[PDB]
């Protein structure tokens, strides 16, 4: 009984962190993305000042 | 008028986890069990899947048996797993093996006893018993050997009653085992038999919806099981709400089956289209009517042009207007009139119900009785016979210790249906 | 769940180390048995049962066995880093080996050791609440491995009857070879085999070796190498049993699927992503590319040509990201190719198996880091070859009687040999039958 | 990013917009991972609010109705209950209850202590001046402060049988916290450290930092923390249970380990 | 053959398994607004019969055909709110109005003393934020009072 | 209406522990003695169990007896031990030897006078004396011997009162000791003659509730002896609280015992349920009475299916309609008539109680005299003859002092008894 008790408390748990670091990966690659435009496009008009 | 569900196998679990999801919703069930709904129609009928325990909470009417406990464990790891009753999980300690006559003969008898006593507790519970509902795949070991030894036990003891499956039968493009031809034989001579009805799926036609259909880039067992678990859901929706014009399985039944052998069931449901798409269309009946009769949305691989329409059912859910439905089924028997056996003056039968599924406007299941089931089980023959001309295997079957002649007869009761079937095809007034 | 592992001789032995160095490191067992807390999860998991059982406080210990004849390879672990892990009555060693001589292994010297062995398992078994089946690692090309490899499998076939047995055997090259009494000792070696064994899985050191020159870019492999790459394969069939799947695969459904008649055990397997870690970076690997990979020659790990005979049964296990559409949708690819043959008699010839761990990285190890791995074992009738040619060789030895003497002198009748060979004739003769097409009518 | 617009490219874009818009919008109750995470973490910064607790008595006497804590003298640490963690049980709701080491007075770990209005038929009454004051041999209930919930909790117990065990070694009785209350089975007594002095400073006032043996009333079993180690939401905590714990098993009447102490921590001077 | 030395080498040893998430069933069905489904529960038999004597409006057809709304008897949902309010699941909290003749919860001094010194100020600055402590009703003492009833 | 009770050996020391631990528990009582209770209903019947000493305190009327005093020291010793009154603690100074000759008639005469000596002041302090309750196994020494001893002395000296003996009997599977059968049979021959009515109980039978109904994964002693205590302090209840339908022991034996020498009965308790699974389903008469009359749920290792019924008693406590128990009564008695005799128009008393066990809405506590209880005493008798026929153990008996008579007539009384029932079991309405 406890041992079945275990496996599924184990199983909830490791599911609901799977999903929150998927959820964290996708929004960390988007923060990235526009860090990259936004630096290159203050690169561009530094240039031509 | 009480169903009694069996969940038999990982497909039937997995399957049945989901439907009960579902149900679940649709009467405002709390994944904790309690009733939260907010208004009298959803609880009216509660008592149809549920039963009561005390202080609110409901409990569902449902056997699940497997021979490894590793789906059973799944399901109650999964979201809605905690209210299912944890006495009605029965297993055993090892695996079916793919093989028919082991699932059927050695470490079937050993549960069976235990799993009756279940099914004859709930079944005597209820204060007036409705038709049994049995999901399972017939590719399988457990699903098929248990399944079909569970049947004729059940159809022992309550031969009054209606037994109803809903059955997965493998796909004519790519196997999932080698094996699969003797445990689809045994299993639709044993069905034949002894099942009232029986609706069977395949999984090359569910990709296909969600392929073409929704346009999905990658689909998942979870989305193929919502679909399934959607239509089954629907078709006894008629028994737990009001409607305009009430319907109930045995009345499906006489209705569908013009000959006790002539039992299996073509599938279908309406309201799908993807995302980008379904702000530009509005639901309406003569919509749903066209998308009812595509075969891209028939979920079995027989496609209907093949064949002839002996028999037909549409259930609709929704408020809608009886001359739109009246109208459209007299418009496609007269357009198409070449495609539905003559000798039936009228072939579909129409129920309309109040109350929709939460989110859609409108819905309607198909079940459909059509001669060009009659391919697939020529294929499954074909197969067999290829296979037992050089009695492929066979010694683990008749190691377990079953006699050759069951798989001479079970060929010949698939061979004369197959034959019936045509026959009724070209059958003529003359 | 369980399963107990059984090394034989010196080839069996050092697979085994690299064996259990992968399951260790899978699990997280540290080398001296411990396991380190979690403290993401709340609570541990039950994942190592299948290869290992817990004491009361917690260390580790494998459900194995190594028997040997010489003690020195035995000493080497014994000695070595893992020397806490094993219980010290699992490494069981003689004095001295069998000298290349299978008689001397069957019947002079196997017979003193066979039944400390026969206690071990045992009492191995009866820590057991749901056992599966056995499987055995050793080579034939020795003394030892063959003789007391045959012996113990016809003493536990007769004490525990129908569980199951699964076989990884070293057969001798094509080509390359060690030494000269390698046909007798493989012939009597199989002799046996056929009647006490349910799946053979046959491995050839030549091939292992061309693998890892063509993929990996090793002018110089060791035995090390090939222990890693087998290691790595027994833990893709295994994996099914021990991690969360779609589409799980009983070991009882190998020997459903694989085979059809109860002498026809025989089996083929090769492994796709062999691949460095330089390569594995300026390409994709698709679920497609590796399915192709499979069903080429240089991707099977015995020297055999697939193309020259018929596939009976194949089963496929895929782990890692893979969807079952995509596995679906390459063997309908598969399936459409012309050099792909299969014996009219087995119409649906594929098992699928989808497992979501993906292979583990070993911090030595040559091959690079994947999201997904395919593993096929196959039954063919191309497998013929190999026994055609031993059985040609020892006919040329046998002809004069090269080194009877020897084998005569440690206590076998002449007869047996050619008893033998009539039965390795026999089993030729049934891949002859069995792959006899009758598609032709009248 | 967009990537190239090859294949089905198009109603994937639409998907994964509609599915985001899903997901920020609605609150799907438990199902959202990212909501009850967020709420976790709300709760642990919630029960972890500092509290004022009292300063010592002029007297140096354990008095009612002040914030105390608990320290155990084996695990040396604090009494704790997490409210989360309960379940409902055919004699009414059970929260599960620890002890864990802490920075301070927290609304988890603060305590007061109410007089029980029955003695044990032999009691010698206290003096009137001394009604606050806590004496051996007196029962007395064990209640969370009021800013913590609406509803007041009390420390229980319940008899070992076959349907009642502990949280974790399941080998001694049961310590919960309920909102019942003023019942038979919220009743503790204190006894005096010294074994063989033990019945003649009974019915005698307790000193402030007295080292003490909880005694559940009704039972007859002192109060106990193992080494048992559990995870939370908060991290590892011990386990609390009524129990004697003996060095030599086949003696289980007899001295008792560093595991049946407690003591009461006031605020610093 | 040497051994791993450190935790961290073992534990990045393993890579993560791969998870696939199941599409959700709004995303393959729904075809209202994504985030604001209608509800619909009403019947054609509710919605043509009203007292139109007595003053609740009447509906045309096209109304009847295209209404959205709630269904207007919820009796029995209101007796189940109500005592999984006095359980405990209740959302309205039904109960703590009232306590019973002889199912008392807390002693009388808890109230009288230490029980009026609550600082408003200071708990509404803990309960900021998006976690409210649930109410717990004394439902033990409740039905220790029904148990002991001739 | 006070009840004396008497303990006597390690398992009658043990199990009255437990009991006296839930009795005080369910009237409030502190283990100082102190009522904490909160109804007048639980206060207001504490004399039938209670004595009260001055100030306040309750005081045990229990007398323990032993011939070795290390449970009685143990107990003494224990949580609650001080309860009991010191001058009740009746000790030896040399044990029984598990001795059935030596317990009667050696070490026993030395003690029986201080044992009758108290056992008398407890009656005749008492202002109306209601039957005597002894605690004992058949299987040991002291307690069989000394007991019956004792039996014999209050039956001369109280002839007018009830005797009413709990027993526990060795298991069919496992034995605790070598001599088991002596001792068995001479203790089943004093009963037969000297008591009124007596329970038996098989350890083997609460390991099978324990795993079976209760799921337990370790049970212990504490377990068997809170299963046992349950029951025992069940059969009394409506003794000591008000109820539509009271009931009282010497009622129940004047409606169980239809011919004189029948006295020995088995016993259940029905709302068994693992703590995982009660949350699922509430309580009902339908329920109760299933289980309840389910060989499942039943003490012994013989089956009622073997045997039929001569007579039953069934227990309910709780606020209950009596139609419900009326119609399940005759229920039950009609669908299952072939194991119920026939000369008895109806075979089943029942009794209704207001006030449940804590925590339980509903309970039952079943008394069955069944004829299947033949089967234990014929394998007794068995085991006895293969022992006796080769003098097996015979010298230490002799030694102590028996006659070798005894042993043939013991038996041939025991024999008579087995036959009595065979002829009751095979009689016919003629
Ligand atoms: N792949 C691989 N092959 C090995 C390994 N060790 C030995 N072999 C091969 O197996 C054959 C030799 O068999 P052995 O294991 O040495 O024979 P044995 O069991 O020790 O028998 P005895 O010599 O009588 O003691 C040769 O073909 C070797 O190339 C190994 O670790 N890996
Ligand atoms: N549609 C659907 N098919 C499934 C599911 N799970 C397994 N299957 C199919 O069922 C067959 C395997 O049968 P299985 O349930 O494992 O048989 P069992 O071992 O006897 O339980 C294969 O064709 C699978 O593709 C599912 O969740 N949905
Ligand atoms: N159910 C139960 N059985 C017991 C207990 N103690 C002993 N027994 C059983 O009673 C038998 C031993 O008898 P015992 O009491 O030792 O006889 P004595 O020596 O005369 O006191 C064995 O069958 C034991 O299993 C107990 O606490 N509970
Ligand atoms: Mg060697």
């Amino acid at each position: 009984m406890d041992a079945g008790d275990a496996r599924v408390e184990r199983l909830r748990r490791v599911n609901r962190y799977k999903a929150v670091q998927a959820e964290l990966a996708r929004e960390r690659e988007e923060a990235e993305f526009q860090a990259m435009r936004e630096r290159k496009i203050s690169a561009a008009a530094r240039d031509e000042a | 008028r009480e169903i009694v569900c069996v969940q038999a196998g990982q497909c039937g679990n997995q399957i049945g986890s989901k439907f009960w999801e579902v149900i679940s919703d649709e009467h405002g069930v709390d994944p904790t069990g309690t009733y939260q709904g907010d208004s009298d129609l959803q609880l009216e009928r509660i008592n149809v899947y549920f039963d009561e325990a005390t202080g609110g909470r409901y409990v569902p009417r449902s056997v699940l048996i497997d021979l490894e406990p590793g789906t059973m464990d799944s399901v109650r790891a999964g979201p809605y797993g905690q209210i299912f009753r944890p006495d009605n999980f029965i297993f055993g300690q090892s695996g079916a093996g793919n093989n028919w006559a082991k699932g059927h003969y050695t470490e079937g008898a050993e549960l069976i006893d235990s799993v009756l006593d279940v099914c004859c507790k709930e079944a005597e519970s209820c204060d007036c018993l409705q038709g049994f509902q049995i999901c399972h795949s017939l590719g399988g070991g457990t699903g098929s050997g248990m399944g079909t030894l569970l049947i004729s036990k059940l159809r022992e003891q309550y031969p009054d009653r209606i037994m109803m499956t809903f059955s997965i039968i493998p796909s004519p493009k790519v196997s999932d085992t080698v094996v699969e031809p003797y445990n689809t034989t045994l299993s639709v001579h044993q069905l034949v038999e002894n099942s009232d009805e029986s609706m069977c799926i395949d999984n090359e036609a569910l990709y296909d919806i969600c392929f073409r259909t929704l346009k999905l880039t990658t689909p998942t067992f979870g989305d193929l099981n919502h679909l399934v678990s959607a239509v089954v859901s629907g078709v006894t929706c008629c028994l737990r709400f009001p409607g305009q014009l009430n319907s109930d399985l045995r009345k499906l039944a006489v209705n569908l089956v013009p000959f006790p052998r002539l039992h299996f069931f073509m599938m279908g449901f309406a309201p799908l289209t993807s995302r980008g798409s379904q702000q530009y269309r509005g639901l309406s009946v003569p919509e749903l009517t066209q998308q009812m009769f595509d075969a891209k949305n028939m979920m079995q691989a027989a496609d209907p042009r093949h064949g002839r329409y002996l028999t037909a059912s549409a259930l609709f859910r929704g408020r809608m207007s009886t001359k739109e439905v009246d109208e459209q089924m007299l418009n496609v028997q007269n357009k198409n009139s070449s495609y539905f056996i003559e000798w039936i003056p009228n072939n579909i039968k129409s129920s309309v119900c109040d109350i929709p599924p939460k989110g859609l406007k409108m819905a309607v299941t198909f079940i459909g009785n059509n001669t060009c089931i009659q391919e697939m089980f020529r294929r499954v023959g074909e197969q067999f016979t290829l296979m037992f001309r050089r009695k492929a295997f066979l010694h683990w079957y008749t190691g377990e210790g079953m006699d050759e002649m069951e798989f001479t007869e079970a060929e010949s009761n698939m061979n004369d249906l197959v034959s019936e079937y045509q026959q009724y095809q070209d059958a003529t007034i003359e | 769940r369980e399963a107990i592992c059984i090394h034989i001789g010196q080839a069996g032995c050092q697979v085994g180390n690299a064996c259990w160095e992968l399951f260790c490191l899978e699990h997280g067992i540290q080398p001296d048995g411990a396991m380190p807390s979690d403290k993401t999860i709340g609570v541990e998991d039950d994942a190592f049962n299948t290869f290992f059982s817990e004491t009361g406080a917690g260390k580790h210990v494998p459900r194995a066995v190594f028997l040997d004849l010489e003690p020195t390879v035995v000493d080497e672990v014994r000695t070595g880093t893992y020397r806490q892990l094993f219980h010290p009555e699992q490494l069981i060693s003689g004095k001295e080996d069998a000298a290349n001589n299978y008689a001397r292994g069957h019947y002079t010297i196997g017979k003193e050791i066979v039944d400390l062995c026969l206690d071990r398992i045992r009492k191995l078994a009866d820590n057991c609440t749901g056992l599966q089946g056995f499987l055995v690692y050793h080579a034939v090309g020795g003394g030892t491995g063959s003789g007391l490899g045959a012996l113990l499998l016809e003493r536990l076939s007769v004490d525990y009857g129908k569980k199951s047995k699964l076989g990884y055997t070293v057969y001798p090259s094509p080509q390359v070879s060690t030494a000269v009494v390698e046909p007798y000792n493989s012939v009597l070696s199989t002799h046996s085999l056929l009647e006490h064994t349910d799946v053979a899985a046959m491995l050839d050191n030549e091939a292992i070796y061309d693998l890892t020159r063509r993929n990996l870019d090793i002018e110089r492999p060791t035995y090390t190498n090939l222990n890693r790459l087998i290691g790595q394969v027994v833990s893709s069939l295994t994996a099914s049993l021990r991690f969360d799947g779609a589409l799980n695969v009983d070991l009882t459904e190998f020997q459903t699927n694989l085979v059809p008649y109860p002498r026809i055990h025989f089996v083929l397997t090769s492994y796709a992503p062999v691949i460095s870690a330089e390569k594995a970076y300026h390409e994709q690997l698709s679920v497609s590319e590796i399915s192709n990979a499979v069903f080429e020659p240089a991707s099977m790990m015995t020297k055999c040509d697939p193309r020259h005979g018929k596939y009976m049964a194949c089963c496929l296990m895929y782990r890692g990201d893979v969807v079952p559409k995509d596995v679906n949708a390459a063997v309908a690819t598969i399936k459409t190719k012309r050099t792909i043959q299969f014996v009219d008699w087995s119409p649906t010839g594929f098992k699928c198996g989808i497992n979501y761990q993906p292979p583990t990285v070993v911090p030595g190890g040559d091959l690079a880091k994947v999201q997904r791995a395919v593993c096929m074992i196959a039954n063919s009738t191309a497998i013929a070859e190999v026994f055609a040619r031993i059985d040609h060789k020892f006919d040329l030895m046998y002809s004069k009687r090269a080194f009877v003497h020897w084998y005569v002198g440690e206590g076998m009748e002449e007869g047996e040999f050619s008893e033998a060979r009539e039965d390795l004739a026999a089993l030729e003769k049934d891949y002859e039958e069995v792959g006899a097409e009758s598609a032709d009518m009248d | 990013p967009r990537k190239a617009l090859l294949g089905n490219w198009f109603e994937e874009e639409a998907y994964m917009r509609d599915r985001k818009r899903l997901l920020d919008s609605c609150d799907r109750g438990v199902v959202d991972a990212a909501r009850e995470t967020q709420r976790i973490i709300a709760k642990v910064k919630h029960h972890n609010s500092a509290y004022p607790m009292a300063e010592p008595h002029e007297d140096g006497y354990l008095h009612f109705y002040a914030p105390l804590m608990l320290q155990n003298a084996a695990t040396l640490g604090f009494l704790s209950l997490d409210l989360e963690d309960r379940t409902l049980r055919p004699t009414g709701w059970h929260v599960a209850c620890s002890t864990a080491p802490a920075a301070g007075p927290a609304l988890r770990n603060c305590f007061v202590l109410v007089p029980a209005p029955t003695g044990p038929t032999d009691m010698i009454p206290a003096p009137p001046d001394e009604q606050d004051i806590v004496h051996y041999g007196q029962p007395f209930f064990i209640m969370t402060v009021p800013e913590l919930c609406d509803n007041p909790l009390s420390l229980l117990s319940e008899p070992k049988g076959p349907l009642s065990a502990s949280k974790v070694t399941g080998k001694h009785q049961d310590v919960f916290f309920s909102p019942d209350g003023a019942s038979a089975e919220a009743m503790w007594v204190a006894d005096f450290a010294n074994p063989d002095h033990r019945e003649d400073m009974r019915d005698l006032p307790i000193k402030a930092d007295a080292v003490l043996v909880i005694r559940h009333n009704h039972t007859n079993t002192p109060l106990a923390s193992s080494k048992a180690v559990f995870f939370n939401d908060f991290g590892p905590e011990n386990e609390v249970c009524c129990g004697r714990f003996v060095n030599n098993p086949g003696t289980p009447c007899g001295p008792m380990k560093d595991e049946n102490y407690w003591t009461f921590v006031h605020s610093e001077n | 053959f040497r051994g791993t030395k450190t935790d961290e080498e073992l534990a990045n040893a393993k890579p993560p398994s791969c998870f696939h998430e199941n599409a959700l069933p709004e995303l393959l069905f729904y075809h209202n607004e994504i985030t604001n489904p209608p509800k619909n529960l009403l019947t054609v038999n509710e919605l043509s019969y009203t007292n139109a004597k007595g003053g609740e409006e009447v509906n045309t057809l096209h109304d009847i055909l295209h209404k959205e709304g709630v269904s207007k008897k919820r009796d029995k949902t209101i007796a189940i709110r109500r005592e999984l309010g006095f359980i405990g699941y209740g959302a309205p909290h039904e109960g703590s109005l009232l306590a019973s003749k002889g199912a008392t919860a807390t002693p009388l001094d808890y109230t009288m003393r230490c029980g009026t010194t609550t600082d408003q100020n200071f708990l509404e600055s803990t309960r900021g934020g998006c976690y409210k402590p649930p109410v717990i009703p004394a439902i033990g003492r409740m039905q220790e009072k029904q148990r002991l009833l001739t």
